[PDB]
């Protein structure tokens, strides 16, 4: 039995603040 | 046994592991804190980041 995740399940990779940046 | 050769004797071990993250400190060294200062060029330390 299935459904599709779309773009679910991203999470904060580290305890650092950043802004206006395309981090990788 | 107390009669064992030096390498065959028991030894106690401790390993200390440090959670040295970019996160709130909770164990810190035997060190003081100053007042905070604003709008002036200063040397600074926060939680061991200088």
């Amino acid at each position: 039995a299935y459904t599709n995740s779309f773009t679910r399940g991203v999470y904060y990779p580290d305890k650092v603040f950043r802004s206006s940046v395309l981090h990788s | 046994q107390p009669t064992n050769g030096v390498g065959y004797q028991p030894y106690r071990v401790v390993v200390l592991s440090f959670e040295l993250l970019h996160a709130p400190a909770t164990v810190c060294g035997p060190k003081k804190s100053t007042n905070l200062v604003k709008n002036k060029c200063v040397n600074f330390n926060f939680n061991g980041l200088t």
